[PDB]
C-alpha cells in the first residue's frame, strides 16, 4: 500500500491508519489531501459521493475536471488516487492550452478591452493566468527577437514593449475599482509579473541585444509551449541559462507572488545552474530576506510543491525519515528552514541522510538506502537548506551556496505599491523603504516591534485597501452629490502620500510606547515632509463611549484632558477591530485593557444596534488539550474543547448570534503552544481546524481577541 | 637531541609556527649553556614592549621615523643598554638607507651601547630587538637567522626538504601507533602515501569514511591487516568523532604485527577527538605557497583528455580559468587586502567553472575544430562567475564588485592577442606576458618558467601587502611565544589598579529638552551617551569589586569567577563587549580604545551642556569613538533634511577632505576626524595610487546635497568605509574622483579602502 | 528565598500582601514569659525566677540573631521555633523531676541553649563566643547563683543513668557506653570506637533527637568521622532498626521509590520503629530530595503509595489497627492512622559531607531539609580527639624507651600533654602532629589554588594501621635475629 501512490508518504503512519480504516468514506479524508498536496484542501464530490467532479482550494478556487474518475470503478485507494493525480495534470495541462490561446487572442493587439480581459481573468485560475502571460510574452519577444535576427533591423519589441504597458495600463485601471478578493488576488499576480517583464524588456530594449541566442536574452527565464506534443505533462518547457525544466503541473491553489528582485533574479539562476549540476543550493544569509520563500517562489514557478521543514524544537526525525523518502519517491521539493537551529546531533543525521540522497542525484546524473529500502530517484527531486551564520563537511563539496545579504526593499515596495493602484509608485516606496530604515534604528528596541519586511508588505496592502475605502466612500458622496462618477477622475486628484502616512500610523502607532510616538512623528515629518494626517474622529462613538463610561462610573477625557490617552487607544483598538478579525492588546497590569475592550462593546451595541455577547476564556488555566478538545483513542469522538465549543455554538446560528457580535477575548498569557493550533485562524484563511478532522468557518462578526500581559515567549510568528 | 625533537614535533606542525617552535627550542638551550648571561630583561621587553604606555609629548617625532617606528625606538630606548640609541638614531646618516633596505636583517648596524663585547647571540638577540623596533616585517628572518646563530644554520635544513615519509613510516613509529595526515582544505596527503605503498610494493585498503557501511569495512581491514601485517587507508576520517575515540579505545589494546601500518587522512577542525591527537603521530600538508605551484596542480589535477578537446580555443580557455582561479585563491592569504573575508574558494568552485565552460564551449562550438574569439560566449563565463559560482559565497558587495573587475579584465576577445597582459607593473615596468601558445603543454611549460619571484604585484595587490602579511606574522610570533611562558593575584591587582587609574571616572548624561527631542543629532549623542555610561559604570564597579577581591575583602562569585578567569587568561570578558570591537582585540588595547571613546563622550556632553544643538553640530567627532557610527551618519542626514525641509531619499553624500584649520563649517557640512585611507592617497580630493601602507586624512567633511540624477562621470570610484582593519563590518560609501591617468580598475583590484580606525 | 517563585503581577493586584516578620524583642519577651510562667507553675519553688528566665532567654536570642547572620552559613537562622523549642525542652526536662534548686534550673537553660545555638555553628571560636555569651547572660541576669555548679562545663545529659534526664558526669556516661559498646562489639560489628568527649556529645545529642517524635537529623561534618557509625549505635542503643538503601549506578527513582513504600509501611503497619540512614553519595537524583522534604514535612508522601500498593496498604493498614485494637473502615481514617504511626515511628537521620557552597546549593532545592531538620556539626577529630586515637592505638606494642631524655623544649601540640612525656606519650603528639601538618599543606595547596584532596580522620586511622604493621614486622624479624 505504501509504495503505491507515494503521496502519503507524507502524512503519519498513524494517519496512514486512519486513512486506510476511512479508506470507504471520502468526507474524512480532507485533511489529508491538505497534508500531501501544495493548496489543495479538498476534493469537489457529486451529492453520491461516488466520483469526484474536481478540486478546491483554502481559499476556495476549484478545478472542474474533463473527465471525471469514478471511485466505484476503481475501489482501491491508491488507484483512484492515482487517477486523480494524473486526470489533475491532464486538466490543469488543458487549460493552461485553453488559457494560451485566449491570451495570444487578446495579445498582438492595439488595444485591450477591459471587460474581456476580466472574464479571462476569472475564467481561469490565478497560477494558470499567470503562467499564460509569462508564456504568451516570452513567445512573443523571442519572435520579435528572431525578426531582429537579420542585424540591425527595424525593432518590433517596441510594439512588445506598448502592448505590455497598455496590458499593465489596463490592470492598473481595473485594479483601483472595487473586486472580488479572488479576482484582486490574480490582478495582483498579473500586474507583478507584467512589471517584471516591461522592467526586462526595458533592459533588452536598453542592450540592443540582437540574436534569440545571445545571453542577455538566455538569461531571463523563457517559457515554451508546445501545443503539438502528446503527452500533456512535457507540454511547457520552462528553461533559463543552461538549465531546463518541465513544469510540475501540480495546483498551488493561490500563492502570494514574488516581487522578482535583481537578487531575487540571482538566486533564480544560482539555483537552476546548480540543480542543472545536479546538487542542491544553500542559500545562505541573516533571518528575514525571503531566502526559503525564494526556493518556494522557484519551486511554485517551476509548478513543483514544496515543503517547509521548520527547523525548532518541533522538529522530529521518523516522521522526517518517511517525509524524505516520500520527497525522493514522488520528485517534489524541500526547502529546509534554518540549519544551524538544530543539534549537533540532530544536524549531523540530517545531514548524513541529505548527503546519502545528494549522492544518489549526482548517481543519475538509480536507487538509494532510505530506511533499510531502495528509492528510485526522481530526475525533478531538489532540496535546499538555508543557514543563517556553516553548512557541514559533509555537504560542502555538495552544496551550492548565494549570499542572501539584503534583498532590494524599494523595488519590492515599488512593484507592490503599483499593484495596488497606487500613482507615482516609485517616490512613495523610496521613501517608505528609508522610514522603516530609520524606524527600525531610531526607535527605542522592544520584544513586540516589527519593523521587518513582512511589516512593510502588510503596511502596504492595508494602504491598498484604505485607498480603496476612500474611493468608494468619495464615489458614495458623488452619487449622493451629482451624478459624474469615473474613478480616474478621482484618482489622480486624490493625495496618496496622505493614504500612506494614515495607515502607517493606524497599523504602526497602536504597537508604540508613550515615548515613541513623538520619534515616529517626526520620522513622518522627515522622510513625508509637510504632509500630515488627521484621524477622522467618530463622533457618534465618542458620544457613546462617554454615555458607557458614565453608566460604569469610568473616567472620560478628550486629548490633553484626563483620560484623553485611554479614549484615543480604545479608539485604535476599534480601528484595528475594524481592519482585522485577531488582535492583542498587550501591556503591563494595571493598564486598563479588559474594560477598555468591554466599554468599547457597549458602546458599539448602544450605537449599531448589534447586541454584544463577550466569552473570556483563559488558555493556560485551562490544559491546552481540553482547551481545544480531547481525541477519542477509540472511537474518534470529538469532545469539543471549550474554545471548539464557543465557536461551535456561535457557528450553529441557534439564536441569531451571527447577527450578534462576537468577541472571545483570551485574557490570560500567551505561548506558542495553544496559538499554534490558533495559527490558522489569525491568518486571512479564517478556518480553525480539530483533530478528528472537521473544520470550521469563522463567522465575520467573531473578532478573536487576546488581552496579554508581556510578550516575553510570543513568537514573531 | 634537540635537532631531533625539532624535526619530529615541526613535521606535524603548521608552517608558520616552525619558527616559534624553533625559538622556544633556542631559549632552551640559551638557558642550558653556562657561558652566556640569561638575558631576562631583554626577552621580557621583547616579549612584552607594546604594553608599555607611552604619551603624545613622549614621541619627539625624529625624523625619518614614522609614528610608530618612533614609539618602538622610544619604548627600546626605555632599557638602560639602548638609552643612548636615539642619539645614534640622529647622528648616524646610513640609518636611512638602511631602513628601508630590503633585507636589513643582514647587515643590522651596532647601536646598542655596552662597555664589554657581548657573545655572539647577545649581538643577535641585541638586532632582534633593533629589528623589531625597525622592521618588524622581517622579524620572522631576524627569528630564523636568531636561531640559526644560536642552534647552527642547518638547523631548520630539514624543513624545507620534502617530506622523508618512507623512513618515518618503516621505523621511529610503533605499529600501534597510528600515523595521522591532517591537511588543511583543499589538500589532499593521499597522493604521497599511495606513491610510498607504491614504491614499497607494500599493498594497501583504500576505505572511504561516509556511513556505516564504510565504518564496517574499515573495521574489516583492520581485522585483516593488524594480523596479516598490511596497511590501511582511511579518507577523511574527521566526519565521525565518536567512532574515531572508538576507533582510539580499540587500537589501545591491540597488538599489531610488525609490519602494520595504520594511516588516517584527516581535516584540521576542533571536532576530532584529542585522544586519537596525542595517542599517534601527525603529518600537517599544506599548499606551497605560490601562484606558479597553484597554476601547476591546477592543470595536474584536471585530466589532459578533457583539456584537449575539439575546440582548440578551449585550453586558452582553461588556462585563463586556471589563471584566475590561482589568482583569487593566492590573494585569498592576504585576507585584509584582498578581500574582506577569507572565503573558501576550493576546489569545487574550479570544478564548477570547469563544467560550465565545457557545456558553454559545446554549445556555441557545435564540434567546430576552430571558433573565432569573438564568437565565444564571454558574456556567458563572465556572468556565471560572477554571480552564480565564486560568487555565492561573495556576501558583501565591494567583493563582488572586485571578482566583476577580474573577470572583465580577464575573459574577453581581448585575451587572445600576443599582447595581453595578466598583470600591469609587476616590477617597475616589466609586466607578465600571456603565453601565445594554443595548446595545454605550451601553457604548462609557460607556467614551469615562470620568474619564481612573485610579488603582490603579481596578483593585483600593491608590493606593500607582503610587508603587511610578514608584519601580522611576526606578530602572531610575538603572541604565540609570549602565550609559552598566588603571584597572579598581586599581578592582577597592580593591573586593575592601573585601569582604575586610566579609565575616566564619570560621564554626565544629556539634558532631554523639547527643542533636543526635536533635533536628531541630539537624539542619537543622548543615546550614545546613556550607553556609554551605563557601561563605563558597569566597567568601574566590576574593577572595583576585582580589586577588593585582591585585597581578600570579598569571595569569588560564579560570574566574578568567570570574569577573573577571562581577565587572567587575557581574554575579552563578553560583559565588556556590548559594541562592535575587532576579533583579535585583547583587553588592555580594548581598555586604551575604552578610555579614547569616554574621552571624547565626555567632550561632546560638555559641548552640549555649553550650548545646544547648534554648537551640537559643529563638533568633530571620530567615526571610530562612536559606538554605532552609521547611527552618526543618519542623524547629519535627518538633521540636514529637517533644516532644509527635503526629503531623505533624495539626499546624498559628498565628501570634500580638507586640512583640519583649513575647513569650513557649512550649515550642511560636519566635520570627521580619524579617517585613514587604504592604499592611496589624496591630494584636493583627488585620489592617486601610492605604496604607502595607510595615509591619515587630516579631516573629513560630510556634505549633504540633493540628488542631482546626473550620471556619475568615469573619474569617480566608490569607496568602502569600514570601522576596523578586519573590514568585517560596512558603515557607508563615499565617492572619490580619482586624479588622471588612473584606472579605477587598478583602484578595484588594490583593495583601497577607508578605515574609521 | 529559596524555592520560591515570584507570582505574576496580574494575581498581585487583586491579593495585597501583609508582611508578618519574627517578633519584636519586648512580643518575645511576653510571648514567652507567658510559656515560662505556665512552665514553672509546676515547681513552686523558683516561681519568682520565670520573669528574670525569660528576660535572660530573649537577650541570648536576640544576641544570637544579630551576631550569626544568614550571610556566613546558610543555616545561620534563628526564629521563634527555637525559642519554642527551648522552652519545650525546659518544661519536658523540668516535668519529671518533682524539686530543683535554681543551680539545676540554670544548668538545663545552659545545656538546652548549647544544644539549640551552638549545636549548628561550624567554627569553633563561633562556639566559644556562644559559651563566653550563655556565661555573661547567667552572670547578669542571674548573679546570685554559685558559677560553678550551675555551669559546670561538662554539660552532659542522659537518661540512660537513672529513671530521669538529670545531668550526667562524663565519666560515669564514659564508662556506661563502654559496657554498652562492648554488648555493641559482642553482638553486632566488633571495630573500635574510641569515646573522646565529641563522641560522648554527639551520642547524647543524636539520643535526644532519636526519642522525641517525627525527629528527623542533619548530620554535617567531614567524611570518616563517624556519623554513620554513631547512629547506627544510638539507633542500637536506643532499640532503633537502623536502615540505609544500598545505591548504585542503576539504582534509579523507581527503586528508591520501592524503599520508601518498604520503609513506610515497616514504620507505620507493623508498629516497628525504623531509622533511616541517608547519604550524599546515596542521593543521585534531586526527586529523591524534593521527596525527602515532602516525606519529612507532611510526614507522608501521595506520591508513594496508588493502585494496586495503595490497596496493599489498606490492607496492611486494616490489619494493623486490627491487631492494635482500633477499629476503622474507610480508607481515609485508615490512611490517617498509618499517617500518625509513620510520623510517630520514622526517625530519619542523613548525613551531608561539609560544603559550604553545597549548604547553598542543597538548602536551594531542599525547603524543608533545612528547615524541619536538626542541624548538627560534627567536624573534625579534634586535636584532644586525635589524642586520644593514638594513645589508644598504639597500645599494644612496647613502645617505651627508658633511655628517652626530655627536651628543654617541646613542641606541645596536645595541650594536655604530660610535663614529663613518655616515650609512647610523645610519639602520639608527634602523629597528632603529622595529622595537623598535611592539615596545613593541604590548606597551603588551595591556597596557592593547585588541587588538593581533603584530609579525612580514616587517614589518621590507615596511618595507625600501617604503623602497627610495619613496626610487628620489622622488630619480629630484628628481635629473632638478636
Ligand atoms: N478610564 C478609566 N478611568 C478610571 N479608571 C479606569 C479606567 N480604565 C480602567 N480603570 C480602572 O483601572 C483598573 C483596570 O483594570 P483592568 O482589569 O482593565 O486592568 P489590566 O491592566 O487589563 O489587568 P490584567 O492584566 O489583570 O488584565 C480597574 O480598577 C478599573 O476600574
Ligand atoms: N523577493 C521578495 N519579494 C517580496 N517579498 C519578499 C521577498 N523576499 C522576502 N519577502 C518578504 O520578507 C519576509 C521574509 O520572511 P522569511 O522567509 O522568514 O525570511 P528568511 O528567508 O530570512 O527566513 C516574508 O514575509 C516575505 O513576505
Ligand atoms: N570515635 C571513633 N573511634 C574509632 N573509630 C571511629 C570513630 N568514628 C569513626 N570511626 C571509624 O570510621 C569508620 C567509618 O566511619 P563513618 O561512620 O563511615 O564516617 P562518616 O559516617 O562520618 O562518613 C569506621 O570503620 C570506624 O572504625
Amino acid at each position: 500500500e505504501r509504495s503505491s501512490f507515494p503521496r502519503f508518504y507524507f502524512v503519519g503512519d498513524e494517519d496512514l491508519l486512519e486513512i486506510i480504516g476511512n479508506s470507504k468514506n471520502v468526507a474524512k479524508l480532507q485533511k489529508h489531501f491538505k497534508k500531501m498536496f501544495a493548496g489543495v484542501s479538498s476534493i469537489i464530490l457529486n451529492e453520491d459521493n461516488s466520483v469526484v467532479l474536481g478540486i478546491s482550494s483554502r481559499e476556495g478556487e476549484e478545478v472542474m475536471f474533463k473527465t471525471p474518475v469514478s471511485i466505484t470503478e476503481h475501489p482501491k485507494i491508491n488507484e483512484w488516487l492515482t487517477l486523480v493525480e494524473k486526470e489533475m495534470r491532464v486538466t490543469l495541462a488543458k487549460l493552461l492550452a485553453e488559457s494560451v490561446t485566449e491570451v495570444e487572442i487578446f495579445g498582438k493587439a492595439t488595444s485591450i478591452d477591459p471587460n474581456t480581459y476580466i472574464t479571462w481573468i476569472d475564467k481561469y485560475q490565478a497560477q494558470l493566468v499567470v503562467l499564460s502571460a509569462q508564456i504568451a510574452w516570452s513567445e512573443n519577444v523571442e519572435t520579435a527577437l528572431s525578426s531582429m535576427g537579420g542585424g540591425g533591423d527595424a525593432a518590433p519589441l517596441h510594439s512588445v514593449l506598448s502592448n505590455v504597458e497598455v496590458t499593465l495600463n489596463v490592470l492598473a485601471d481595473s485594479v483601483l475599482m472595487e473586486q472580488p478578493p479572488l479576482r484582486r488576488r490574480k490582478l495582483e499576480h498579473l500586474i507583478t509579473e507584467l512589471v517584471h517583464q516591461r522592467d526586462v524588456t526595458r533592459s533588452l530594449i536598453k542592450s540592443k541585444i540582437d540574436n534569440a541566442k545571445s545571453f542577455e536574452w538566455l538569461s531571463q527565464m523563457r517559457f515554451y509551449f508546445d501545443p503539438k506534443q502528446t503527452d500533456v505533462l512535457q507540454q511547457l518547457s520552462i528553461q533559463m541559462a543552461n538549465a531546463k525544466f518541465n513544469y510540475g503541473f501540480e495546483y498551488l491553489g493561490v500563492q502570494d507572488k514574488l516581487v522578482q528582485t535583481p537578487l531575487t533574479d540571482r538566486c533564480y539562476l544560482t539555483m537552476t545552474q546548480a540543480l542543472e549540476a545536479r546538487l542542491g543550493g544553500s542559500p545562505f544569509g541573516p533571518a528575514g530576506t525571503g531566502k526559503t520563500e525564494s526556493v518556494k517562489a522557484l519551486g511554485h514557478q517551476l509548478g513543483r510543491f514544496v515543503l517547509v521543514f521548520n527547523c525548532d524544537e518541533t522538529f522530529d526525525f521518523q516522521a522526517m525519515g518517511r517525509i524524505f523518502v516520500g520527497l525522493c519517491q514522488v520528485g517534489a521539493w524541500g526547502c529546509f528552514d534554518e540549519f544551524n537551529r538544530l543539534e549537533e546531533r540532530m544536524l549531523s543525521a540530517v545531514s548524513q541522510q541529505v548527503q546519502c540522497i545528494q549522492e544518489a542525484l549526482r548517481e543519475h546524473s538509480i536507487t538509494c538506502e532510505l530506511l533499510n529500502k531502495q528509492v528510485k530517484v526522481s530526475p525533478d527531486m531538489a532540496i535546499f537548506i538555508t543557514m543563517n551564520p556553516n553548512l557541514p563537511d559533509n555537504l560542502k563539496k555538495l552544496f551550492r551556496s548565494l549570499a542572501m545579504t539584503k534583498p532590494d526593499r524599494q523595488l519590492i515596495a515599488q512593484v507592490m505599491l503599483y499593484s495596488q493602484g497606487f500613482r507615482t509608485a516609485e517616490v512613495l516606496a523610496n521613501k517608505i523603504v528609508p522610514f522603516f530604515k530609520l524606524c527600525d534604528e531610531q526607535l527605542s528596541s522592544q520584544s513586540h516591534y516589527d519593523f521587518g519586511l513582512r511589516a512593510l508588505k502588510s503596511v502596504l496592502v492595508s494602504a491598498g485597501n484604505v485607498k480603496r475605502e476612500r474611493i468608494q466612500k468619495i464615489k458614495r458622496e458623488k452619487e449622493e452629490r451629482g451624478e459624474a462618477v469615473d474613478e480616474g477622475e478621482i484618482a489622480e486628484n486624490l493625495p496618496e502620500q496622505e493614504i500612506l502616512i494614515q495607515s502607517v500610523c493606524e497599523t504602526m502607532v497602536p504597537k508604540l510606547v508613550a515615548e515613541d510616538i513623538p520619534l515616529l512623528f517626526s520620522l513622518l515629518s522627515d522622510v513625508f515632509p509637510g504632509v500630515q494626517y488627521h484621524r477622522g474622529e467618530m463622533t457618534a462613538l465618542r458620544e457613546e463611549l462617554k454615555k458607557v463610561c458614565q453608566e460604569m462610573y469610568l473616567t472620560y477625557g478628550d486629548g490633553e484632558e484626563v483620560g484623553g490617552m485611554w479614549v484615543e487607544k480604545v479608539l485604535q483598538l476599534y480601528q484595528i477591530t475594524q481592519i482585522n478579525h485577531g488582535l492583542m492588546m498587550v501591556g503591563p497590569s494595571g493598564s486598563g485593557k479588559s474594560m477598555a475592550w468591554r466599554v468599547l462593546l457597549k458602546a458599539l451595541e448602544r450605537l449599531e444596534g448589534v447586541e454584544g455577547v463577550a466569552h473570556i476564556i483563559d488558555p493556560k488555566a485551562i490544559s491546552k488539550d481540553h482547551l481545544y478538545g480531547t481525541l477519542d483513542p477509540n472511537t474518534r469522538e470529538w469532545t469539543d474543547g471549550l474554545f471548539t465549543h464557543v465557536l461551535r455554538k456561535i457557528i450553529d446560528s441557534v439564536r441569531g448570534e451571527l447577527q450578534k457580535r462576537q468577541w472571545i477575548v483570551f485574557d490570560g498569557d500567551v505561548d506558542p503552544e495553544w496559538v499554534e493550533n490558533l495559527n490558522s485562524v489569525l491568518d486571512d484563511n479564517k478556518l480553525l481546524t480539530l483533530p478528528n478532522g472537521e473544520r470550521l468557518s469563522l463567522p465575520p462578526n467573531v473578532r478573536i481577541m487576546f488581552e496579554v500581559q508581556d510578550l516575553k515567549y510570543a513568537t514573531l510568528a | 637531541l634537540f635537532q631531533v625533537a625539532f624535526n619530529r614535533v615541526a613535521r606535524g606542525m603548521l608552517h608558520q609556527d616552525h619558527i616559534t617552535f624553533a625559538m622556544l627550542l633556542a631559549r632552551i638551550k640559551l638557558k642550558g649553556t653556562v657561558g652566556e648571561p640569561t638575558y631576562d630583561a631583554e626577552f621580557q621587553h621583547f616579549l612584552r614592549g607594546n604594553e608599555i604606555v607611552l604619551s603624545a609629548g613622549s614621541t619627539p617625532r625624529i625624523q625619518g621615523l614614522t609614528v610608530e617606528q618612533a614609539e618602538a625606538v622610544v619604548r627600546l630606548s626605555c632599557l638602560p643598554a639602548f638609552k643612548d640609541l636615539i642619539a645614534k638614531v640622529q647622528a648616524d646618516e646610513q640609518f636611512g638607507i638602511w631602513l628601508d633596505s630590503s633585507s636589513p636583517e643582514q647587515t643590522v648596524p651596532y647601536l646598542w651601547s655596552e662597555e664589554t663585547p657581548a657573545t655572539p647571540i647577545g649581538q643577535a638577540i641585541h638586532r632582534l630587538l633593533l629589528i623589531q623596533a625597525f622592521r618588524p616585517d622581517r622579524l620572522l628572518a631576524m627569528a630564523h637567522m636568531f636561531v640559526s646563530t644560536n642552534l647552527g644554520e642547518s638547523f631548520m635544513s630539514i624543513m624545507e626538504q620534502p617530506l622523508d615519509l618512507t623512513h618515518i613510516v618503516g621505523t621511529e613509529v610503533k605499529p600501534n601507533t597510528p600515523v595521522l595526515m591532517c591537511s588543511v582544505p583543499g589538500y589532499d596527503a593521499s597522493g604521497h602515501v599511495e606513491d610510498l605503498a607504491a614504491e614499497q610494493n607494500t599493498q594497501i585498503t583504500s576505505i572511504a569514511i561516509g556511513s556505516a557501511e564504510g565504518f564496517n569495512q574499515a573495521d574489516k581491514a583492520i581485522n585483516t591487516a593488524v594480523k596479516s601485517g598490511r596497511w590501511v587507508m582511511l579518507k577523511n576520517v574527521h566526519l565521525a568523532p565518536g567512532w574515531l575515540m572508538q576507533l582510539e579505545k580499540k587500537l589501545h589494546s591491540l597488538q599489531p604485527h610488525a609490519c602494520f601500518r595504520l594511516f588516517l587522512t584527516m581535516e584540521i577542525n576542533p571536532k576530532v577527538p584529542v585522544n586519537l591527537l596525542r595517542a599517534g603521530r601527525i603529518f600537517v600538508f599544506e599548499p606551497p605557497p605560490g601562484v606558479k605551484a597553484n597554476m601547476l596542480r591546477t592543470f595536474s589535477s584536471i585530466p589532459v583528455s578533457r583539456i584537449c578537446k575539439s575546440p582548440n580555443e578551449r585550453a586558452r580557455l582553461y588556462f585563463l580559468l586556471a589563471w584566475f582561479h590561482a589568482i583569487i585563491q593566492e590573494r585569498l592569504r592576504y585576507a585584509p587586502l584582498g578581500w574582506s573575508k577569507k572565503y573558501e574558494f576550493g576546489e569545487s568552485d574550479l570544478r564548477s567553472a570547469c563544467d560550465t565552460v565545457d557545456t558553454w564551449l559545446d554549445d556555441t562550438a557545435k564540434g567546430r575544430q576552430n571558433i573565432s574569439p569573438d564568437k565565444i560566449p564571454w558574456s556567458a563565463l563572465k556572468t556565471l562567475m560572477a554571480q552564480s559560482i565564486y560568487g555565492g559565497r561573495v556576501d558583501n558587495e565591494f567583493d563582488q564588485r572586485l571578482l566583476n573587475t577580474f573577470l572583465e579584465r580577464l575573459f574577453t576577445t581581448r585575451s587572445f592577442d600576443s599582447e595581453f597582459k595578466l598583470a600591469c607593473k609587476v616590477d617597475g615596468h616589466k609586466d607578465i606576458q600571456m603565453p601565445d601558445g594554443i595548446r595545454r603543454e605550451e601553457f604548462v611549460q609557460w607556467v614551469e618558467l615562470l620568474p619564481d619571484t612573485q610579488t603582490p604585484s603579481w596578483l593585483g595587490l600593491p608590493n606593500n601587502a607582503e610587508r603587511v602579511l610578514l608584519t601580522t606574522q611576526g606578530v602572531d610570533m610575538i603572541s604565540k611565544m609570549l602565550k609559552m611562558q598566588p603571584a597572579w593575584m598581586r599581578t592582577l591587582h597592580t593591573t586593575a589598579s592601573n585601569w582604575l587609574h586610566l579609565i575616566p571616572q564619570t560621564l554626565s548624561h544629556l539634558k532631554r529638552t523639547v527643542e533636543n527631542i526635536k533635533d536628531p543629532l541630539f537624539r542619537f549623542f543622548e543615546r550614545e551617551v546613556k550607553m556609554g555610561a551605563k557601561l563605563l559604570q558597569d566597567v568601574r564597579q566590576d574593577l572595583a569589586d576585582v580589586v577588593q577581591v585582591c585585597e581578600g575583602k570579598k569571595k569569588q562569585t560564579n560570574y566574578l569567577r568567570t570574569l577573573i578567569n577571562e581577565l587572567v587568561k587575557g581574554i575579552l570578558p563578553r560583559s565588556w563587549s556590548h559594541y562592535t570591537v575587532p576579533a583579535g582585540m585583547t583587553v588592555i588595547q580594548w581598555v586604551s580604545d575604552f578610555s579614547e571613546r569616554i574621552k571624547q563622550l565626555q567632550n561632546i556632553s560638555l559641548a552640549a551642556a555649553s550650548g545646544g544643538a547648534k554648537e551640537l553640530k559643529n563638533i568633530h567627532v571620530c567615526l571610530g569613538g562612536l559606538f554605532v557610527p552609521e547611527a552618526y551618519i543618519t542623524a547629519t542626514r535627518q538633521y540636514v533634511a529637517q533644516a532644509n525641509s527635503w526629503s531623505l531619499e533624495e539626499l546624498c553624500l559628498e565628501v570634500n577632505v580638507t586640512t583640519s584649520q583649513g575647513a569650513t563649517l557649512d550649515a550642511c557640512s560636519f566635520g570627521v576626524t580619524g579617517l585613514k585611507l587604504q592604499g592611496a592617497t589624496c591630494n584636493n580630493n583627488k585620489l592617486s595610487l601610492s605604496n604607502a601602507i595607510s595615509t591619515a586624512l587630516p579631516l573629513t567633511q560630510l556634505r549633504w546635497v540633493k540628488q542631482t540624477n546626473t550620471e556619475k562621470k568615469a573619474s569617480v570610484v566608490t569607496l568602502p568605509v569600514y570601522l576596523n582593519f578586519t573590514r568585517a563590518d560596512l558603515i557607508f560609501t563615499v565617492d572619490f574622483e580619482i586624479a588622471t591617468k588612473e584606472d579605477p580598475r587598478s583602484f578595484y583590484e588594490r583593495g583601497v579602502a577607508v578605515l574609521c580606525t | 528565598d529559596p524555592g520560591r517563585k515570584p507570582l505574576s503581577h496580574r494575581f498581585l493586584r487583586h491579593v495585597p500582601v501583609v508582611y508578618v516578620d519574627y517578633p519584636g524583642p519586648a512580643s518575645l519577651t511576653q510571648i514567652y514569659g507567658t510559656f515560662n510562667r505556665a512552665m514553672l507553675r509546676l515547681i513552686p519553688s523558683l516561681r519568682t525566677y520565670a520573669e528574670p528566665l525569660t528576660a535572660a532567654m530573649v537577650e541570648f536570642y536576640t544576641m544570637s540573631q544579630e551576631r550569626f547572620t544568614q550571610d556566613t552559613q546558610p543555616h545561620y537562622i534563628y526564629s521563634p521555633r527555637e525559642m519554642t523549642r527551648w522552652v519545650r525542652g525546659i518544661f519536658e526536662a523540668l516535668r519529671p523531676l518533682e524539686t530543683l534548686p535554681v543551680e539545676g534550673l540554670i544548668r538545663i537553660w545552659a545545656h538546652e541553649a548549647l544544644r539549640l545555638f551552638q549545636d549548628r555553628l561550624v567554627e569553633d571560636e563561633e562556639r566559644r563566643w556562644t559559651d563566653e555569651n550563655i556565661d555573661t547572660v547567667a552572670l547578669k541576669h542571674f548573679p546570685n547563683i554559685d558559677r560553678e555548679k550551675a555551669m559546670s562545663r561538662p554539660i552532659l545529659y542522659s537518661n540512660w543513668l537513672s529513671k530521669d534526664y538529670i545531668p550526667v558526669d562524663q565519666e560515669e556516661l564514659r564508662d556506661y557506653v563502654k559496657a554498652r559498646l562492648k554488648v555493641f562489639y559482642e553482638e553486632e560489628l566488633d571495630v573500635p570506637l574510641v569515646l573522646f568527649n565529641e563522641v560522648l556529645d554527639h551520642v547524647l545529642r543524636i539520643d535526644r533527637i532519636f526519642r522525641q517524635p517525627q525527629g528527623h537529623l542533619l548530620l554535617i561534618g567531614v567524611s570518616g568521622a563517624g556519623k554513620t557509625t554513631l547512629s547506627r549505635f544510638v539507633a542500637w542503643m536506643n532499640g532503633l532498626s537502623v536502615y540505609q538503601i544500598k545505591v548504585h549506578r542503576k539504582y534509579t527513582g523507581e527503586d528508591f521509590d520501592e524503599d520508601l513504600r518498604t520503609v513506610l509501611r515497616r514504620s507505620g503497619c507493623k508498629n516497628e520503629k525504623i531509622a533511616f540512614i541517608m547519604d550524599e553519595s546515596n542521593v543521585l537524583d534531586s526527586g529523591f530530595l524534593e521527596r525527602m522534604n515532602t516525606l519529612l514535612a507532611n510526614g507522608e508522601v501521595p506520591g508513594l503509595f496508588e493502585g494496586d500498593e495503595y490497596a496493599t496498604l489498606m490492607t496492611q493498614c486494616k490489619e494493623g489497627a486490627q491487631k492494635e485494637g482500633l477499629m476503622l473502615d474507610s480508607h481515609e481514617e485508615l490512611y490517617k492512622w498509618f499517617t500518625s504511626q509513620v510520623i510517630r515511628n520514622l526517625h530519619v537521620v542523613f548525613t551531608m559531607n561539609p560544603s559550604s557552597e553545597g549548604l547553598k546549593d542543597r538548602a536551594a532545592t531542599s525547603p524543608a531539609l533545612f528547615n524541619r531538620c536538626v542541624l548538627n556539626w560534627f567536624g573534625d577529630w579534634s586535636t584532644e580527639a586525635l589524642y586520644q586515637v593514638g594513645k589508644e592505638f598504639t597500645s599494644k606494642m612496647d613502645l617505651e624507651k627508658p633511655n628517652y631524655i626530655v627536651p628543654d623544649y617541646m613542641p606541645v601540640v596536645y595541650d594536655k600533654l604530660p610535663q614529663p612525656p613518655s616515650h609512647r606519650e610523645a610519639i602520639v603528639n608527634s602523629c597528632v602532629f603529622v595529622h595537623q601538618t598535611l592539615h596545613q599543606a593541604n590548606a597551603r595547596l588551595a591556597k596557592r589554588g593547585g588541587r588538593t584532596m581533603a584530609i579525612t580522620p580514616r587517614h589518621y586511622l590507615d596511618f595507625i594501621n600501617h604503623y602497627a604493621n610495619l613496626f610487628h614486622e620489622k622488630r619480629s624479624e630484628l628481635e629473632e635475629q638478636q
